[PDB]
RNA sequence: AGAACUGGCGAUGCGGGAUGAACCGAACGUAGAGUUAAGGUGCCGGAAUACACGCUCAUCAGACACCACAAAAGGUGUUAGUUCAUCUAGACAGCCGGACGGUGGCCAUGGAAGUCGGAAUCCGCUAAGGAGUGUGUAACAACUCACCGGCCGAAUGAACUA
RNA sequence: AACGAGAUUCCCACUGUCCCUAUCUA
RNA sequence: GCAGUCAAGCGUUCAUAGCGACAUUGCUCGGCUCUUCCUAUCAUACCGAAGCAGAAUUCGGUAA
């Protein structure tokens, strides 16, 4: 989306960071990124594979 | 069986159409338009046959 | 049938079972009739519904009865194994209740159809149909307990291991948490926990391995101290054509006295007396020779941290279980190396060629560039093959120029003679 | 089951109720078709087999060992004019088929006469028990 | 039957008009989108098949192709259409000032009785510095969202005894409407070749009025045939040339022969000009005018991407049975005859 | 989607008058049931 | 497939990363989706949903109330009985056809003073109201007093029927 | 379903109920004018897209009618009520913390410490904490709420009826 | 026991009855 | 279905003039061929639940 910037987390394995201004842009893009990776016609319990929003937060922490 | 209008197959074919599948047609079109441009010059030479 | 049973149609919990069979008779049969029709069509309507619900419940009940293994008719190991894991009397009580209920439903359907050919109004006929399917519902409502049991047994028998009582087996025994979990962990690919407490394992885990070109199966056990988990082990020792590998911990570990292992070995001695026992050690030393007083025993000292002696125990176990003109080779092949799949430096096969060129079914293999010629400029072969009614290959030979000139001599020998005038 | 790779359309010459000869040295001399495995479905149309199609067929004239049981049969000779991709239309002298298990493995040890090119391509073990191809 | 192909009635004319056109890209060079000829012919080809994944990869396949005769189409006008809430609307057509005898024939039903006074005042309308023609061409370039080319066929170069050519309308899928109308300006009275529209390995959709069978007897009785049908995805196997001998020659056969069979096609003449050898069977019969459009869209599968390597062209006698490719091979096999010597 | 059949709001004269007879029937029942 | 192939997998690899977020949000959605189903679901599914939801309310009333209370501390088309002397009994019943399907022999009788139901055979049809013909035919319409066999076993020998056996399956009687 | 008495139709046109055997109006010579009945006043359609207070949003609303059938209900639709409750000794919501020792109560049993289950289900200490509300571990632990307490500052809660 | 254009069933041969229609003539 | 167990309330006050829902406990004329339509769908399409390891399957939703 126009206004969301993607960088990878250095020194932490298997992490993608989504950052911008609008809540809709960042969060809908996060939702899109995990709904393309649907485990299809299989287990939920057995197949862990997928992308997941580990942390929702702010750019500048105070 | 997946239909002719099955959404996933239409999207997979759109993945095709942005690759090799259009590029070959966009080279063929240039070769066709080239020979079309070549067809003007021959007829213009047969204009200059009478103009001679 | 044979070793395992995963293939069983599921067991509905007697409330949902009603919601399956009764809804299907509402959806699959015609549902709309006027009171103003002929009595014959009203009769035939409700008869068709009572009968169809009859076949409905019977179909679901027959699936349960034929699906579950006939406990006392399978195999002595499995007859007793299911008897240990499940209350065998209750397992036969439950299936007896289904066999009873199916005959009940059959009786109900056969009753109300016979009673239905005498209905005089649509109301009377409706009351009789409602009576029939309601009666069937009452029968199925009386089955809320055995079907709840049958779903749990279906789930837990569906996950049970498949031991073969006719293949070469070897039981792995000892006190709970001796270190026999580490043995099967380091002999085969089977994930068994070595968690530091008594009853970590709760059932018979199986591990397959191959030695001397043969299929072997080593059966891990929970252990003997009586419980359903405990008696599972003992009956596995008793009914399997096997050798038993009783494991001992000559250390501070396990949390049990070695003398208690001696007492237990000599107590359980009668039922493994026929099985040719191996004992593996993972006044005081003299009481190991008290264990040696058994007719068929052998003692071995091993460590699970090293991978050689664990293999040697297997070797002796399998050995116990069995007793119970010149060719033409080109030097271009002899000098050639082996194909290592995880090597960064080797030749690229056609498999990797088609991947690099893209796709499996999209790449066309060039038959050219792979054949040997005098000039590789003429590699891209055209080869006419046909010229004017006569194919080229029939005319094609070496020395055709000299052969043509021979025919040219045969021209001039007929040229001057005067055949062409 | 058993058939190797894709299968392309050739003309249908052997409907249900057709007696073909038997070609292997198993014991049977003839074969009566009762059903064709993997056929289309029209109204009133009989199931029609062709060369290299597994049919369900019974022995009519042969050894009693091969009878008592309806078994799969792969047609090796057609005698109706089918087309090859190499120009020509061809046909054989008689209708013949060979008996096999559902897996596509042959019971007999040798097949007499010519075996069709298409049939020997599709079924590998028929070509293993073949004397003549084409 | 198929309820889409209704009403199952006789068409408006033998020349069926093309219902839809390929889209438009406004960066592509100016090129024609549909072509017309005269379907007459059918013949057999063998080729080696480079279709990977198939049971016939690096094998040889025999197949039936059709020969449409396509003389070089001649441009005699241009039409401009405005985009309306009512569809399209032709606001201005412009012609070529001096048109053939064939098209002035198309404007009359009875040709011989007329004074042949068709475009006399229109050609006299041109007769100056232009002034009004350039005014109407400005009118087209200013407005008119799509621009279609008026063409006609070279009927005399075809062996047909009709003498009367067909007018048509062909849109342009070359961007900038300026370049459309100015391509037309560069092409008045001029002709357009076949291979300047098509080439080998190109999918087309040949449209034709389908072979009339007359009266016939919910599965209803009435008319069978003479319907305007569009058939899509017929691969062009060969584009040919009239002046060039050895059109029947392949990379393999290489004998100097024309694709025309011995004694020509049945009910139709030879070929004396450009042709398209299209795979399969195009609707209509022989002597029938077909209009060849191109694909509508990017239709690339491996049935559209593969290169055709033609191996041999059957030019044996269709009238009778086929035994000889050339006349030369008939009297080579035969020996010499009675009236010869 | 395939839009399914809509119920009518036209009450036929047989329905409307039959409604009145059924209503007056409910009255005669209610007057009797009031006495008990 | 060994024994607990998914439980060990949980006890070594976990459920999912979002398994707790999906579950918690779903249970929080169910408060809406009960109401979203109740205002949709046309037809039979609406009637079944209403019946199940009414049941799920009465059961909850019982849980809460019990907790609050434990807080403190011509042929006949009617069903008949025919006595065992049937073979040549009809002297006065010339053409009164009674089919064998409509003959119910054991009435499902309940005991009034002790709430136990004993399924016992009928011995004699005594007094059917509506018709004194029916007393002689053995018709078992509502209100018929019948004799009950007490072979299986304070008891009363007679029972009055309460159902209409032409409509339902069995004959249901209450002792006097 | 049976009587009685009563209207209507029948031998009766006309206004209305879109339409019509029994529904609402209606004392038929031929005309003119005025006023009305039942029904109506968006347009078809003659007559107010009047006025006034309200209620309703319907994934095929409703205009319908002794308010009669599916009809007892379900609904985190919405508006009115009624009866009990809390509340500036601080209501509901919200996080922050305590949420205790007898005590791992007895049998149970491999392991069951409140939370697999069988029975009482008691004491003390407080501001308040159940031989324990669910999640959880093999068993514990850890978290949770019900019960309090800390900031926060006005309304809120439950059960019914329309 | 042959029969009689008696009837039925089976075995062998034959055919557009059919799969599946296609064409020609009157 | 019959009888009982609860039992929101209403009974002319109101539980001891009585009715009473969901549960629950007692034993027990047929058939050949075509056209169109309906969904209460067997298959094909996409989903949800299920000890759903994979495969296979069971129930359920949208869907003509």
């Amino acid at each position: 989306r126009d206004g969301v910037t993607i960088e990878f987390s250095t020194n932490v394995k298997d992490e993608i960071v989504l950052s911008g201004n609008s809540v809709e842009d960042v969060s809908q893009n996060a939702a899109d990124l995990q709904q393309i990776c649907r485990v299809r016609n299989k287990d939920i319990r057995k197949f862990l594979d997928g992308i997941y929003v580990s942390h929702k937060g702010f750019i500048t922490e105070d | 069986a997946k239909s002719l209008r099955a959404s996933s197959h239409l999207n997979a074919k759109s993945v095709k159409r942005r690759g090799v599948f259009q590029k070959a047609v966009d080279a063929r079109e240039q070769r066709i338009s080239d020979k079309l441009k070549e067809d003007l010059l021959k007829q213009k030479l047969e204009d200059l046959k009478k103009k001679e | 049938m044979q070793l395992s049973w995963k293939d069983i149609p599921t067991v509905a919990p007697a409330n949902d079972l009603l919601d399956i069979v009764l809804n299907r008779t509402q959806r699959k049969t015609p549902t709309v009739i006027r009171p103003g029709f002929k009595i014959t069509r009203i009769r035939a309507f409700y008869m068709r519904k009572v009968k169809y619900t009859g076949e409905g419940f019977v179909e679901k009940f027959e699936d349960i009865l034929k699906g579950f293994p006939n406990i006392n008719d399978v195999h002595p190991f499995h007859r007793d194994l299911m008897d240990t894991l499940y209350e065998k009397n209750h397992y036969k009580i439950s299936l007896a209740a289904i066999s009873r209920a199916k005959s009940l439903v059959e009786q109900v359907a056969r009753d109300y159809v016979r009673l239905l050919k005498f209905g005089q109004s649509l109301f009377q006929c409706k009351q009789l149909k409602r009576a029939a399917l309601g009666r069937m519902a009452t029968i199925v409502k009386k089955l809320r307990d055995p079907l709840a049991y049958l779903e749990q047994v279906r789930q837990h028998i569906g996950r049970l291991p498949s031991i073969d009582p006719n293949t070469r087996t070897l039981l792995i025994c000892g006190y709970p948490n001796v270190g026999k979990s580490s043995f099967l962990r380091c002999i085969t690919k089977s994930d068994v926990d070595v968690q530091p407490y008594a009853f970590t394992t709760k059932s018979l885990y199986v591990g397959h391995f191959d030695y001397k070109y043969l299929r072997f199966q080593a059966i891990d056990t929970p252990g003997i101290l009586m419980n359903n988990i405990e008696m599972q082990s003992i009956y596995a020792i008793a009914h399997l054509r096997s050798c038993v590998l009783y494991f001992m911990d000559l250390s501070e570990q396990c949390g049990f006295t070695i003398e208690a292992q001696v007492k237990l070995f000599h107590s359980i001695k009668p039922l493994f007396a026929n099985k040719s026992v191996m004992v593996v050690i993972n006044e005081r030393a003299q009481l190991l020779e008290s264990v040696k007083e058994v007719p068929g025993v052998e003692i071995m000292t091993s460590s699970c941290q090293l991978e050689e002696n664990v293999m040697e125990v297997r070797n002796k176990a399998c050995e116990k279980l069995l007793a119970s003109r010149t060719p033409f080779i080109p030097e271009s092949v002899k000098n050639l190396k082996k194909y290592d799949p995880e090597d960064p430096n080797r030749r690229k096969l056609a498999r990797d060629i088609e991947a690099e060129n893209g796709g499996a079914g999209v790449f066309n293999v060039n038959l050219k560039d792979k054949y040997l010629l005098e000039d590789d400029e003429w590699k891209n072969d055209i080869m006419p093959e046909i010229l004017d009614g006569k194919n080229v290959y029939d005319f094609l030979d070496p020395e055709i120029a000299a052969k043509l000139q021979a025919l040219e001599e045969e021209e001039e020998k007929l040229e001057n003679e005067g055949f062409y005038n | 089951n058993g058939a190797q790779g894709t299968k392309f359309r050739i003309s249908l010459g052997l409907p249900v109720g057709a007696i073909m000869n038997c070609a292997d040295n198993s014991g049977a001399r003839n074969l009566y078709i009762i059903a064709v495995k993997g056929s289309g479905s029209r109204l009133n149309r009989l199931p029609a087999a062709s060369l290299g199609d597994m049919v369900m067929a019974t022995v009519k004239k042969g050894k009693p060992e091969l009878r008592k049981k309806v078994m799969p049969a792969i047609v090796v000779r057609q005698a109706k004019s089918w087309r090859r991709r190499d120009g020509v239309f061809l046909y054989f002298e008689d209708n013949a088929g060979v008996i096999a298990n559902p897996k596509g493995e042959m019971k007999g040890s040798a097949i007499t006469g010519p075996v069709g090119k298409e049939c020997a391509d599709l079924w590998p073990r028929v070509a293993s028990n073949s004397g003549v191809v084409v | 039957g198929h309820l889409g192909f209704l009403p199952r009635k006789r068409a408006a004319s033998i020349r069926a008009r093309v219902k839809a056109f390929p889209k438009d890209d406004r960066s592509k060079p100016v090129a024609l989108t549909s072509f017309l000829g005269y379907k007459a012919g059918m013949t057999t080809i063998v080729r080696d098949l480079d279709r990977p994944g198939s049971k016939f990869h690096k094998r040889e396949v025999v197949e039936a192709v059709t020969v449409v005769d396509t003389p070089p189409v001649v441009v005699v006008g241009v039409v401009g259409y405005v985009e309306t809430p009512r569809g399209l609307r032709s606001l201005t057509t412009v012609w070529a000032e001096h048109l053939s005898d064939e098209v002035k024939r198309r404007f009359y039903k009875n040709w011989y009785k007329s004074k042949k006074k068709a475009f006399t005042k229109y050609s006299a309308k041109y007769a100056q510095d232009g002034a009004g023609i350039e005014r109407e061409l400005a009118r087209i370039k200013k407005y008119a969202s799509v621009v279609r080319v008026l063409v006609h066929t070279q009927i005399r170069k075809t062996p047909l005894a009709q003498k009367k050519a067909h007018l048509a309308e062909i849109q342009l899928n070359g961007g900038s409407i300026s370049e459309k109308v100015d391509w037309a300006r560069e092409h008045f009275e001029k002709t357009v070749a076949v291979d300047s529209v098509f080439e080998q390995n190109e999918m087309i959709d040949a449209i034709a009025v389908t072979k009339g069978h007359g009266f016939e007897g919910v599965a209803r009785a009435g008319q069978r045939g003479y319907h305007s049908r569009t058939s899509i995805n017929h691969k062009i196997y060969r584009v040919g040339k009239g002046d060039d001998e050895a059109n029947g020659a392949t990379s393999f056969d290489r004998t100097k022969k024309t694709i025309t069979p011995m004694g020509g096609f049945v009910h139709y003449g030879e070929i004396k000009n450009d042709f398209i050898m299209v795979k399969g069977c195009i609707p209509g019969n022989r002597k029938r005018i077909v209009t060849l459009r191109k694909s509508l869209y990017t239709n690339t599968s491996r049935k559209a991407l593969e290169e055709v390597s033609l191996k041999w062209i059957d030019t044996a006698s269709k009238f009778g049975k086929g035994r000889f490719q050339t006349p030369a091979e008939k009297h080579a096999f035969m020996g010499t005859l009675k009236k010869d010597l | 989607m395939r839009v399914r059949k809509r119920q009518s709001r036209r009450t036929s004269t047989k329905l409307k008058e039959g409604i009145k007879k059924k209503a007056s029937a409910h009255r005669k029942k209610e007057k009797k049931m009031a006495k008990k | 497939p060994q024994n607990d192939y998914i439980e060990r997998h949980i006890k070594q690899h976990g459920k999912r990363l979002d398994h707790e977020e999906r579950k918690r949000k779903r249970e929080a959605r169910e408060s809406h989706k009960i109401s979203e189903r109740a205002q949709k679901l046309t037809g039979w599914k609406g009637k079944q949903f209403a019946k199940k939801r009414y049941a799920e309310k009465v059961s909850m009333r019982k849980k809460i109330k019990a907790h609050e209370q434990s807080k403190v501390k011509r042929m006949i088309t009617k069903h008949t009985f025919v006595g065992e002397g049937f073979t040549r009994r009809p002297v006065k019943m010339e053409r009164i056809i009674r089919p064998s399907a409509l003959r119910q022999k054991k009435a499902n009788v309940t005991h009034p003073e002790l709430g136990v139901t004993v399924f016992l055979p009928i011995l004699a049809v005594k007094k059917n109201p509506q018709s004194p013909m029916y007393t002689q035919l053995g018709v078992l319409t509502k209100g018929t007093i019948i004799e009950v066999n007490v072979s299986e076993l304070v008891w009363g020998k007679y029972a009055q029927v309460t159902n209409e056996p032409d409509r339902d399956g069995c004959v249901n009687a209450v002792l006097l």
